[PDB]
C-alpha cells in the first residue's frame, strides 16, 4: 500500500509539474498589430 | 327533448351554431 | 516541458493531433482515463458496498446480478463520511472496495478531468483565435456535476449522499433528495427546469426556423408571436440560446449546493387553514405525503 | 457625461466597461461601491439590533452581523450571554456614518472631478500596463490589510479580548496572551487536506491559533506591501501574467471566489471563529448533540448510542457516525484519547453541557426558504433556519458566481491581450493556416 | 398608433384614469363582498366543514352529482 | 379605434386588471 | 399601526429619493 | 436629554435627505459645482456637525 | 375579379383577404380556432387558480381565494366519480349551473379541451404563416412534439385511466404531485421511453447552449454568415471529436433531438395510460426475494415507490376511501 | 431592540437595508432616462 | 410624459403589488 501511495504521489507530482511548467512555457498573450 | 340531457345538448348545439354565425357575420362585416 | 529540444512541449501544444491535448489536457487525459477505467471496472465487477455503515452490502456490479440500468458504482460508505479514502488507507483492497472507495476515486478524478476540460476549451479557444467563453457555457454542467458529486457530500457530511454513478442509482438519489429537501418546490430547481425546457424549446425553434429559412425567418416569427422577436439579429439570438440553458443550469446547480447545507425547497405544509384552525389540504401537502413516504422508506436503518 | 455606445464600443448592459481607462471615474465608482458595502453593514447591524432580543440566542433570531460583532467579545458575557447591546448599535451607526462619507466621496471622482487623473495627480494615476504603479497600489492595499489583521490582533490581545468558545465552562471573552506564532503549526493548517478529518484551515480549534495566524498574515502582508511598493515584477512574472485591468479583475475574481467557497465551508463547519453560541450549532454539531442528549436521557432512566470508528475510536452510533469528526467545546471535556470514554460520560457530564446539547438539538440547521425549520416533511410549526445555513448557501452561490466571473473575464482578458476580443479576423484565420485533417 | 406614441400621449392616461381604477375597485368589491364565493362556489373560511360533514367532501354519484354537491356544501 | 389590436389588448387587460384587483383584495382577507 | 404608517412613509420617501434626482437632472441642467 | 436628541436626529434625517437630493444634482448639472461650492460644503459641514452633536447628546443620555 | 382563372369574387375571398392582412397580429383562418380557444383556456386557468375551489373534487383548497399562492394554486381535475365526462355546462351533471359546474371540477375539462383546440389552432397558425411567406413549415412539425405530449399526458392518459381525476391539474404544485404520482405508481423514471425523452430534452438543452456559445464565440470581426463554420468545426473536432460540417444538418439536428425526445415520452405515457409500464425487472425481483441480503439501487427504488404509493394514496385518491392503519404503512425501519 | 433614545426611529431602520437594491434599480432607471445610450 | 418615467412608475407599482402579495403570503390566509 505504501508503494502504491508513493507511486501515485510521484505520478501526480510529475503531471502537475508538467502542467505548471507548460503554462510557464507558453508565450505571453500579445497583439501583433497595435 | 325526450330527456333533459337531449334538450340540453340540442340547446348547446343551437348556441354553438349561433356563436359560429355571429363570428361569421362579424368577419363578413369587418371585411369591408 | 523542454524535453528533447522542447519536442514534448511542441507536441502537447501541437494542434495537428486529432484530439488537441493541450497543457490542461496533460491533467485531463490521465485523470479522465483513470476515472473511466476505474468506473468501467467497478461497474463490470466490484464487490457490494455498504453505502451506509449498517453493514447492508448494496451491490451495483454487473457480475453481481445487475443490468446496465440497475448497475451503478455505489457511493462511499457512510462510515468513511467525508474522509479521504484512497487505496493506500484501506487495510486491504477488499476492504477498500467494500467501503466504496472506487466512488471517491472516480469522483475526484472525474471532477479534475471536467475542470481541465473547461481549461482545454479555453486553450483551443485561444489557439484558434476566437472568443473564449465556451468554457463559461460548459461551466454549467460542470457546476451541476460538482454540486451532485462534491458539494452535496460536503454539506451532508458524507460521500454516501453523493449521486451514485448509475441510472437506477441516479433515480434513487433523486427520489431521496426530493424526500429530504423538496427539490421540486425550490425556486432554483424550478428555474433550472425552466432553463432546460426553454433550452429544448429554443433548440427546436432555432432548428425549425433555420431549416425552413435555408431555401438555398424574422417575418415568420414576428407574425407568429404577438410581441415579435427582440433578437432580430442572429448574434443576439445565439447569445440568448447560450444564456438561457446555461444560467438555468447554473441556478439549479446552485440550488442543489444550497440544499447541501440544509436549505430545502418551499414548505407550504398547512399553509391554508379553516376558521376553526383545521388544516385544509392542498397540492403542497400531498407532495408532503409523498415526501413522507420516500423519507420513511429511505431510512432502512 | 456618461458617453454612449458609439464613442466607447460598450453598450449600457456593459456600461461599467467604459470605466476601464477612466481612472478617476473608476475610482469614484469603487469608492461609491465601498460606501454601498459599508451602508449595508451599518443598515443591517441596526436592523438586527432593532430586531434583537438579548434573552434569546442570536441564531434563534436569524442574525448574521450580531454574531460577527459578538465573536469579537463586544457586549457578550460568559456562556454566550449578552451583557448589553450598545456595542452592536454603535458599530452599526459608525458604519452608517462612514458609509455616508464614503458615498459622498464616491459620488465625487465620478459625477464631477478628474475623469482621468493620470496627469493632474501623478501619484494616484495608473495605467494598467504600468506594472510598477499597479504593484504600488497593490502594496498600499497589502499594507492596509496587514494593518487590519494587526488591528484584530490588538483587539484580541491588548483589548477586552475575543470571544473564546473553548474556555472552560462554555465560553467567554478571553484575552489572548500567547498566540501560537509557531510557523510549523500555522502552516500545517494549509498543508492539511481539505477532506474529512484534517479539514484544512476550517479545522482551527482554538483562538490561540487564529490570533497567531493573524499575526503571521499581518506581518507577511506588511512585508509584501513594502516589497511591492519598492519592486517591479520579475521577468517570469511579467511573462506569466496578462497585464491589463480586466486581467487583474480576473485574478481578483478567481481568488475571491475561492475565498467565498472557503467562507462557505468554514461557516458551515468551523465553530471557533463561528461560535455555535451565536451562529447556532454546526450540522455535525447538531447531529452529535442530538445523539449525546439521547444518550444522557436514556442513561438517566452503551451499545445503543456508541460504536467503534473505522480508525478505532469510540464514536456516537447511528446515522450521526459520519459526523464523528465534530469537536465541540461541550463535548471535548468528556472525550478521552480513545474517542469518547464511558467513565467521563458517566460522571464528567455537567448540567450546562446537557442544556447546550438539548438547545443545539432543537435548533438544527435544517430549514427551508420559507424560514421554516425542520425537515421538508415537517408541518409549519416553527420559524427557524440557522444563520450557518444562510451564510453557507449565500456565500457558496456568490463564490461560484465569482469563479464563473473569473472564467469570463480571464477569457476576455486573454482575448484582448491577443487581439481576439473583436472576433476572428475575416481576411485570414488561424484555422485556415492549419492542415484540413483535424 | 405605435406603443411609444399611444402611451406617451396624455389622451390614453386621461381616458384610462377613470377606467383602470374602476376595474380595480370592481374586483375589490367582487372579492370583499363575497360575491366570488357565491358565484364560483368557493366555500368561505367558516364553511369548509359543516355540522353534518366534518371531513373532506366526496362526490360519488356521476349523474346525480348536482344534488350531491348541493348537500355536501352549505346548501 | 376598435381595431383587432385594440380588441386583443383590451381582452387581455380588462380581465387582468379585474383579477389583479380581486387578488389584492383577497390579500387582506379575513383569517 | 402608527409604526407601519411611518415605515410606509419612510419607504416611499426612499423610493422617491432617486427618481427625484433623475427627474431633476432631466429637467434642470439636462446633464443626467 | 431624550427629546432634544430626538429633534436633533430628526433634523439630521431631513438634512441628509436634502443632501441626497441636492449633492448629486449640484454635481452633475452643468456649471453646478462651480458657484455653489460654498453651499454644498456648508451643507456637508452642517451635516457633520449635527452628527457630532447628536453623538454628544447620546453620550449625555 | 381575382382568382385562378377569372373567378368571380365571393364572400370567401373577402374573408380570406381580411383575415390575412399584415396588421399588428396575424389572425388568419386558423386564428378563428386559436384565439377563442387559447384565450378561453388561459382565462379558465386563471379563474380557476383565482376563485374556483377543489374542495368538492379532490378535497383540497387550491386557489388564490382560498389562500393558496402561485405555486400551490391549480385547476384541479374533476372527481373520479365523473369518470371521463367532458363536464359541459349543459351536461347531465351541473345542468347549466355555472357555480356547481365549477364545483364539480368541470373548469379543468373546460381548460383542457379549449387548450387542446388552441394548440391545434396554433399549429394551424404555424402552417398558415409558413405558407404566407413561402417557407417550409418545420416549426409546425416541431410543435407536433408538444402537442403530442399534451395529448398523451392530459387527454390519452386520463382516458386510459379511470377518469379525468388522474390527469395533471393545471398548477405548479399539482404538476409536481402528478410527477411524484408517476414516480410512485408507474416507476416512470425506469420507463425506457421516459429515459429516451429525458435524454432528448437534456441533449436539446446541450445543443442550445453549445450552439449559442460557439456561434457567439466564432463570430467574425466587424447576405454572408456572421460566424466561422470552419473554426467551430475544428474546435469541436479537436476538443470533443465530432463536429458539424454543415449548418443545415446542424440546425436540423437541433430540431430533431427535442422533437424525438418528446415523441418518445408521449409514446411512453401512452403506454402508462394502460398501466403498461416497465416497472420491474422480474429477475431482480426474484433474486431479492430469494436472497434477503441481496440489495441494489433498483430494489431501493421499488421500495421508495411502494412508500410513495402507500403514504400518498390516502389523500391523493379520496374516492378509494383508503384508511391505512399505522401498522401497515410501509416504513424503512420495518424492513 | 434599539436604545431607548432611538426607540421611535425603529421604522426607518426597518427600510434601511433594502436601499442597495434601490441603488441598482436607480442605475437601471437612470439608464432608461438616458434612453440606453 | 416621458416614456422612461412611465416605465419607472409601472415598475414601482408592480413591485408594490408583489410586495403586497408576499406580505399576504406572510399574514392572513395561506400564512398558517
Ligand atoms: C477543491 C475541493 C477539494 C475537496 C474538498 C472536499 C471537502 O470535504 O471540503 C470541506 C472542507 C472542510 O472539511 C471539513 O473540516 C471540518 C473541520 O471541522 C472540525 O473542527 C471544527 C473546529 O473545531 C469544528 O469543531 C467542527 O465541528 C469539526 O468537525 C472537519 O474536519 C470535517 O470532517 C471536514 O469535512 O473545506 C475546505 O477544506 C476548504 C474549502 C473547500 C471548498 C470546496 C467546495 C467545493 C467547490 C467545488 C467547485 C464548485 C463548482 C465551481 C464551478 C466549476
Ligand atoms: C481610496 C479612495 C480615494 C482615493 C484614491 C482618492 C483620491 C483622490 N481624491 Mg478623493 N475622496 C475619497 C476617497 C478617495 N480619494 C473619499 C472617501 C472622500 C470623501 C471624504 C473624498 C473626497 C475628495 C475631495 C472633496 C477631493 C478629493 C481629491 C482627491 C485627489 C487628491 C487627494 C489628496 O492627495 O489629498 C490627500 C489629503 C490628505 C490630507 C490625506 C488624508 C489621509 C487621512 C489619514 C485619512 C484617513 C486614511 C486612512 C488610511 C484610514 C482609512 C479609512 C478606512 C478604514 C475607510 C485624489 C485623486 C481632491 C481632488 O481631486 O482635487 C484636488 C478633492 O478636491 N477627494
Ligand atoms: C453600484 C454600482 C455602480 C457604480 C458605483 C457605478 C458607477 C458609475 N457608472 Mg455604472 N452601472 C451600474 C452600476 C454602477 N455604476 C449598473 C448596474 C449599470 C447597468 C444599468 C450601469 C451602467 C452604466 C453605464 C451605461 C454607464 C455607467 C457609468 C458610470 C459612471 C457615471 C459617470 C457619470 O458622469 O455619471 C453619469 C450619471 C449621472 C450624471 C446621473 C447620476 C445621478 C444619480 C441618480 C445619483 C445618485 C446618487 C445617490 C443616490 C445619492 C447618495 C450620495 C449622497 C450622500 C451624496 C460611474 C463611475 C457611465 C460612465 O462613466 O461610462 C462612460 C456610463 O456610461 N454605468
Ligand atoms: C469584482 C466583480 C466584478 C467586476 C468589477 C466586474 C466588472 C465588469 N464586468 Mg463582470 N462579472 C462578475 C464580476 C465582476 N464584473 C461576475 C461575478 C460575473 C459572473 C456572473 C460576471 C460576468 C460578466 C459578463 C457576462 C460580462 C461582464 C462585464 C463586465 C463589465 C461591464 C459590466 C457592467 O457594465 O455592468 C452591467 C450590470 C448589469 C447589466 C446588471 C446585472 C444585474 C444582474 C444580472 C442581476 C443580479 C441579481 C442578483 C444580485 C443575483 C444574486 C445571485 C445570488 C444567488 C448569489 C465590467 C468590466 C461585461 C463586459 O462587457 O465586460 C467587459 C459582460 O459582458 N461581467
Ligand atoms: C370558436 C372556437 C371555439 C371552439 C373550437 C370551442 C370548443 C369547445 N368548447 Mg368553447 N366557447 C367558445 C368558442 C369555442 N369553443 C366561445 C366563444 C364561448 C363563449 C360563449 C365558449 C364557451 C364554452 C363553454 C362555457 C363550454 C365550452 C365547451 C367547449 C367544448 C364542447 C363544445 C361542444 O361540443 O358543443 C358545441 C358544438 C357544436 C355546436 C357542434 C358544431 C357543429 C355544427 C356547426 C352544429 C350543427 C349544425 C347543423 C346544421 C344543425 C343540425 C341539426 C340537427 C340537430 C338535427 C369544445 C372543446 C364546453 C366544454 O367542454 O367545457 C368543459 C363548455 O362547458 N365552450
Ligand atoms: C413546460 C414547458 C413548455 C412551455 C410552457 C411551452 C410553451 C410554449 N411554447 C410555444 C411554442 C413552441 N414549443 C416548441 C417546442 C418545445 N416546447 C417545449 C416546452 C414548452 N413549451 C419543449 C420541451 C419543446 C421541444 C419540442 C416549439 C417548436 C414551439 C413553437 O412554435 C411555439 C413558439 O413560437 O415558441 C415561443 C408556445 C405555444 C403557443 C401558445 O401560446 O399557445 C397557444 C395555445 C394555447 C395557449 C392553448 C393551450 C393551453 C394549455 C393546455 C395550457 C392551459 C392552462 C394554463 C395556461 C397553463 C397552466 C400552467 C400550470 C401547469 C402551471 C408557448 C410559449
Ligand atoms: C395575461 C397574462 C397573465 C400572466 C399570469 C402569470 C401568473 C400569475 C398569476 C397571479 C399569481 O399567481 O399571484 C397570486 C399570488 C397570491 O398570493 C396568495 O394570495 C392569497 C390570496 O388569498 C393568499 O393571501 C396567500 O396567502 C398568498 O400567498 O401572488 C404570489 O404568489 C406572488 C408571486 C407571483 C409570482 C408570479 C409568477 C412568476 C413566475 C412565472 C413568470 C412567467 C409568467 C408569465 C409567462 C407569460
Ligand atoms: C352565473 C354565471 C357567471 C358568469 C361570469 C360572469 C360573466 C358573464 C359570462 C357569461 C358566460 C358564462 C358561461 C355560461 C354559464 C352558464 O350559466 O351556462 C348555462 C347554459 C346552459 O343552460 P341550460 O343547459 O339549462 O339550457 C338549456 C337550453 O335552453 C340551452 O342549452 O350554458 C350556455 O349558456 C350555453 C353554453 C355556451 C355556448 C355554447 C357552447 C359554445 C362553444 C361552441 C363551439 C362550436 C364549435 C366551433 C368550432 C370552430
Ligand atoms: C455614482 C452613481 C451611481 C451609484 C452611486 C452610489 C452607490 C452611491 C452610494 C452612496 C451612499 C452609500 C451614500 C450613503 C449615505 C449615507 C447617509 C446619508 C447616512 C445617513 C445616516 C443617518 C441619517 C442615520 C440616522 C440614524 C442612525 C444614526 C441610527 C439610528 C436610526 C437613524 C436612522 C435615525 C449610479 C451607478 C447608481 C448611477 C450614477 C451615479
Ligand atoms: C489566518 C489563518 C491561519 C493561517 C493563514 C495562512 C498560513 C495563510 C497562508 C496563505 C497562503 C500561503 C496562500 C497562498 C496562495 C497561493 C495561491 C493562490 C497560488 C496561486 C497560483 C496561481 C494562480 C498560478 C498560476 C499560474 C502558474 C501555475 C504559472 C503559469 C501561469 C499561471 C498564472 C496560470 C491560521 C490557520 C493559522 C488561523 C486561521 C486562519
Ligand atoms: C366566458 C367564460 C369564461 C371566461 C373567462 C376568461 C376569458 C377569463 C380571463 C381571465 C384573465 C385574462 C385573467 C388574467 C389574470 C392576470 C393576472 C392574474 C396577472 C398577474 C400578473 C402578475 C402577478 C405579474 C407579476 C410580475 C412580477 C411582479 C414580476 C415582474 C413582471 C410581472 C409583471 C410579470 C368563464 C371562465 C368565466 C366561464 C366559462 C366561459
Ligand atoms: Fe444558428
Amino acid at each position: 500500500m505504501l508503494t502504491l501511495k508513493i507511486f501515485v504521489y510521484t505520478v501526480v507530482t510529475f503531471f502537475v509539474c508538467l502542467f505548471i511548467f507548460g503554462f510557464l512555457s507558453n508565450d505571453p498573450a500579445r497583439n501583433p498589430g497595435k | 327533448a325526450v330527456t333533459p340531457s337531449l334538450k340540453n345538448f340540442l340547446g348547446s348545439l343551437i348556441a354553438g351554431a349561433t356563436v359560429l354565425g355571429g363570428i361569421a357575420l362579424a368577419i363578413t362585416a369587418v371585411s369591408k | 516541458n523542454s524535453s528533447l529540444w522542447a519536442r514534448f512541449c511542441e507536441w502537447i501544444t501541437s494542434t495537428e493531433n486529432r484530439l488537441y491535448i493541450g497543457w490542461f489536457g496533460v491533467i485531463m487525459i490521465p485523470c479522465l482515463l483513470t476515472a473511466t477505467s476505474v468506473f468501467i471496472i467497478a461497474f463490470i465487477a466490484a464487490p457490494p458496498v455498504d453505502i451506509d455503515g449498517i453493514r447492508e452490502p448494496v451491490s451495483g456490479s454487473l457480475l453481481y446480478g445487475n443490468n446496465i440500468i440497475t448497475g451503478a458504482v455505489i457511493p462511499t460508505s457512510n462510515a468513511i463520511g467525508l474522509h479521504f479514502y484512497p487505496i493506500w488507507e484501506a487495510a486491504s483492497l477488499d476492504e477498500w472496495l467494500y467501503n466504496g472507495g472506487p466512488y471517491q476515486l472516480i469522483v475526484c478524478h472525474f471532477l479534475l478531468g471536467v475542470y481541465c476540460y473547461m481549461g482545454r476549451e479555453w486553450e483551443l479557444s485561444f489557439r484558434l483565435g476566437m472568443r473564449p467563453w465556451i468554457a463559461v457555457a460548459y461551466s454549467a454542467p460542470v457546476a451541476a456535476a460538482s454540486a451532485v458529486f462534491l458539494v452535496y457530500p460536503i454539506g451532508q457530511g458524507s460521500f454516501s449522499d453523493g449521486m451514485p454513478l448509475g441510472i437506477s442509482g441516479t433515480f434513487n438519489f433523486m427520489i431521496v433528495f426530493q424526500a429530504e429537501h423538496n427539490i421540486l418546490m425550490h425556486p432554483f430547481h424550478m428555474l433550472g427546469v425552466a432553463g432546460v425546457f426553454g433550452g429544448s424549446l429554443f433548440s427546436a425553434m432555432h432548428g425549425s426556423l433555420v431549416t425552413s429559412s435555408l431555401i438555398r425567418a424574422h417575418g415568420y416569427f414576428g407574425r407568429l408571436i404577438f410581441q415579435y422577436a427582440s433578437f432580430n439579429n442572429s448574434r443576439s439570438l445565439h447569445f440568448f440560446l447560450a444564456a438561457w440553458p446555461v444560467i438555468g443550469i447554473w441556478f439549479t446547480a446552485l440550488g442543489l449546493s444550497t440544499m447541501a447545507f440544509n436549505l430545502n425547497g418551499f414548505n407550504f405544509n398547512q399553509s391554508v387553514v379553516d376558521s376553526q384552525g383545521r388544516v385544509l389540504n392542498t397540492w403542497a401537502d400531498i407532495i408532503n405525503r409523498a415526501n413522507l413516504g420516500m423519507e420513511v422508506m429511505h431510512e432502512r436503518n | 457625461g456618461g458617453r454612449d455606445q458609439e464613442t466607447t464600443g460598450f453598450a449600457w448592459w456593459s456600461g461599467n466597461a467604459r470605466l476601464i481607462n477612466l481612472s478617476g471615474k473608476l475610482l469614484g465608482a469603487h469608492v461609491a461601491h465601498a460606501g454601498l458595502i459599508v451602508f449595508w453593514a451599518g443598515a443591517m447591524n441596526l436592523f438586527e439590533v432593532s430586531h434583537f432580543v438579548p434573552e434569546k440566542p442570536m441564531y434563534e433570531q436569524g442574525l448574521i452581523l450580531l454574531p460577527h460583532i459578538a465573536t469579537l467579545g463586544y457586549g457578550v458575557g460568559p456562556g454566550g450571554e449578552i451583557i448589553d447591546t450598545f456595542p452592536y448599535f454603535v458599530s452599526g451607526v459608525l458604519h452608517l456614518i462612514s458609509s455616508a462619507v464614503l458615498g459622498f466621496g464616491g459620488v465625487y471622482h465620478s459625477l464631477i472631478g478628474p475623469e482621468t487623473l493620470e496627469e493632474s495627480y501623478p501619484f494616484f494615476g495608473y495605467v494598467w500596463k504600468d506594472k510598477n504603479k499597479m504593484t504600488n497600489i497593490l502594496g498600499y492595499h497589502l499594507i492596509m490589510l496587514g494593518l487590519g489583521a494587526w488591528l484584530l490582533v490588538w483587539k484580541a490581545m491588548y483589548f477586552g479580548g475575543v470571544y473564546d468558545t473553548w474556555a472552560p465552562g462554555g465560553g467567554d471573552v478571553r484575552v489572548i496572551t500567547n498566540p501560537t506564532t509557531n510557523a510549523a503549526v500555522i502552516f500545517g493548517y494549509l498543508v492539511k487536506s481539505p477532506f474529512g478529518g484534517d479539514g484544512w484551515i476550517c479545522s482551527v480549534d482554538n483562538m490561540e491559533d487564529i490570533i497567531g495566524g493573524h499575526i503571521w498574515i499581518g506581518t507577511l502582508e506588511i512585508l509584501g506591501g513594502i516589497w511591492h511598493i519598492y519592486t517591479t515584477p520579475w521577468p517570469w512574472a511579467r511573462r506569466a501574467f496578462v497585464w491589463s485591468g480586466e486581467a487583474y479583475l480576473s485574478y481578483s475574481l478567481g481568488a475571491i471566489g475561492v475565498m467565498g467557497f472557503i467562507a462557505c465551508c468554514m461557516s458551515w463547519f468551523n465553530n471557533t471563529a463561528y461560535p455555535s453560541e451565536f451562529y447556532g450549532p454546526t450540522g455535525p454539531e447538531a447531529s452529535q448533540s442530538q445523539a449525546f442528549t439521547f444518550l444522557v436521557r436514556d442513561q438517566r432512566l452503551l451499545g445503543k448510542y456508541l460504536m467503534r470508528s473505522p480508525t478505532g475510536e469510540i464514536i456516537f452510533g447511528g446515522e450521526t457516525m459520519r459526523f464523528w469528526d465534530f469537536r465541540g467545546p461541550w463535548l471535548e471535556p468528556l472525550r478521552g484519547p480513545n474517542g469518547l470514554d464511558l467513565n467521563k460520560l458517566k460522571n464528567d457530564i455537567q448540567p450546562w453541557q446537557e442544556r447546550r446539547a438539548a438547545e443545539y438539538m432543537t435548533h438544527a440547521p435544517l430549514g427551508s426558504l420559507n424560514s421554516v425549520g425542520g425537515v421538508a416533511t415537517e408541518i409549519n410549526a416553527v420559524n427557524f433556519v440557522s444563520p450557518r445555513s444562510w451564510l453557507a448557501c449565500s456565500h457558496f452561490c456568490l463564490g461560484f458566481f465569482f469563479f464563473i466571473g473569473h472564467l469570463w473575464h480571464a477569457g476576455r482578458a486573454r482575448a484582448a491581450a491577443a487581439g481576439f476580443e473583436k472576433g476572428i479576423d475575416r481576411f485570414d484565420e488561424p484555422v485556415l493556416s492549419m492542415r484540413p485533417l483535424d | 398608433r405605435p406603443f411609444s406614441d399611444i402611451l406617451t400621449s396624455i389622451r390614453y392616461w386621461v381616458i384610462h384614469s377613470i377606467t383602470v381604477p374602476a376595474l380595480f375597485i370592481a374586483g375589490w368589491l367582487f372579492v370583499s363582498t363575497g360575491l366570488a364565493y357565491d358565484v364560483f362556489g368557493t366555500p368561505r373560511p367558516n364553511e369548509y366543514f359543516t355540522e353534518d360533514r366534518q371531513e373532506a367532501p366526496l362526490i360519488t354519484d356521476r349523474f346525480n352529482a348536482l344534488e350531491q354537491v348541493k348537500k355536501l356544501s352549505g346548501n | 379605434i376598435f381595431t383587432v389590436r385594440w380588441l386583443a389588448i383590451h381582452g387581455i387587460a380588462v380581465p387582468t386588471i379585474f383579477f389583479l384587483g380581486a387578488i389584492t383584495a383577497m390579500q387582506f382577507i379575513q383569517r | 399601526n402608527i409604526e407601519l404608517a411611518l415605515t410606509l412613509v419612510s419607504l416611499v420617501l426612499v423610493v422617491s429619493a432617486g427618481p427625484l434626482v433623475v427627474v431633476l437632472l432631466s429637467a434642470r441642467g439636462g446633464n443626467l | 436629554m431624550t427629546s432634544i436628541l430626538q429633534v436633533a436626529l430628526l433634523a439630521l434625517i431631513f438634512v441628509s435627505f436634502a443632501l441626497v437630493v441636492g449633492v448629486p444634482v449640484v454635481f452633475a448639472t452643468p456649471n453646478g459645482w462651480t458657484d455653489n461650492k460654498g453651499a454644498v460644503f456648508s451643507g456637508l459641514s452642517l451635516w457633520l456637525l449635527l452628527v457630532f452633536v447628536v453623538g454628544i447628546l447620546n453620550s449625555f443620555v | 375579379a381575382i382568382g385562378t382563372y377569372q373567378e368571380k369574387r365571393t364572400w370567401f375571398d373577402d374573408a380570406d383577404d381580411w383575415l390575412r392582412q399584415d396588421r399588428f397580429v396575424f389572425v388568419g383562418w386558423s386564428g378563428l380556432l386559436l384565439f377563442p380557444c387559447a384565450y378561453f383556456a388561459l382565462g379558465g386557468w386563471l379563474t380557476g387558480t383565482t376563485f374556483v375551489t377543489s374542495w368538492y373534487t379532490h378535497g383540497l383548497a387550491t386557489s388564490y381565494l382560498e389562500g393558496c399562492n402561485f405555486l400551490t394554486a391549480a385547476v384541479s381535475t374533476p372527481a373520479n366519480s365523473m369518470a371521463h365526462s367532458l363536464l359541459f355546462v349543459w351536461g347531465p351533471e351541473a345542468q347549466g349551473d355555472f357555480t356547481r359546474w365549477c364545483q364539480l371540477g368541470g373548469l379543468w375539462a373546460f381548460v383542457a379541451l379549449h387548450g387542446a383546440f388552441g394548440l391545434i389552432g396554433f399549429m394551424l397558425r404555424q402552417f398558415e404563416i409558413a405558407r404566407s411567406v413561402n417557407l417550409r413549415p418545420y416549426n409546425a412539425i416541431a410543435f407536433s412534439a408538444p402537442i403530442a405530449v399534451f395529448v398523451s399526458v392530459f387527454l390519452i392518459y386520463p382516458l386510459g385511466q379511470s377518469g379525468w381525476f388522474f390527469a395533471p391539474s393545471f398548477g405548479v404544485a399539482a404538476i409536481f404531485r402528478f410527477i411524484l404520482f408517476f414516480q410512485g405508481f408507474h416507476n416512470w423514471t425506469l420507463n425506457p421511453f421516459h429515459m429516451m425523452g429525458v435524454a432528448g430534452v437534456l441533449g436539446a438543452a446541450l445543443l442550445c447552449a453549445i450552439h449559442g456559445a460557439t456561434v457567439e464565440n466564432t463570430l467574425f470581426e466587424d447576405a454572408e454568415e456572421t460566424y466561422s463554420m470552419v473554426t467551430a468545426n475544428r474546435f469541436w473536432s479537436q476538443i470533443f471529436g465530432v463536429a458539424f460540417s454543415n449548418k443545415r444538418w446542424l440546425h436540423f439536428f437541433m430540431l430533431l433531438v427535442p422533437v424525438t425526445g418528446l415523441w418518445m415520452s408521449a409514446i411512453g405515457v401512452v403506454g402508462l395510460a394502460l398501466n403498461l409500464r416497465a416497472y420491474d425487472f422480474v429477475s431482480q425481483e426474484i433474486r431479492a426475494a430469494e436472497d434477503p441480503e441481496f440489495e441494489t439501487f433498483y430494489t431501493k427504488n421499488i421500495l421508495l415507490n411502494e412508500g410513495i404509493r402507500a403514504w400518498m394514496a390516502a389523500q391523493d385518491q379520496p374516492h378509494e376511501r383508503l384508511v391505512f392503519p399505522e401498522e401497515v404503512l410501509p416504513r424503512g425501519n420495518a424492513l | 431592540k434599539l436604545p431607548e433614545a432611538y426607540a421611535p426611529f425603529a421604522p426607518i431602520v426597518d427600510v434601511l437595508p433594502v436601499i442597495p437594491v434601490f441603488f441598482i434599480l436607480l442605475a437601471f432607471v437612470w439608464q432608461a432616462a438616458v434612453s440606453f445610450r | 410624459i416621458p416614456l422612461w418615467l412611465v416605465g419607472t412608475v409601472v415598475g414601482t407599482l408592480a413591485i408594490g403589488l408583489l410586495a403586497v402579495f408576499f406580505y399576504g403570503s406572510y399574514v392572513g390566509l395561506g400564512s398558517s
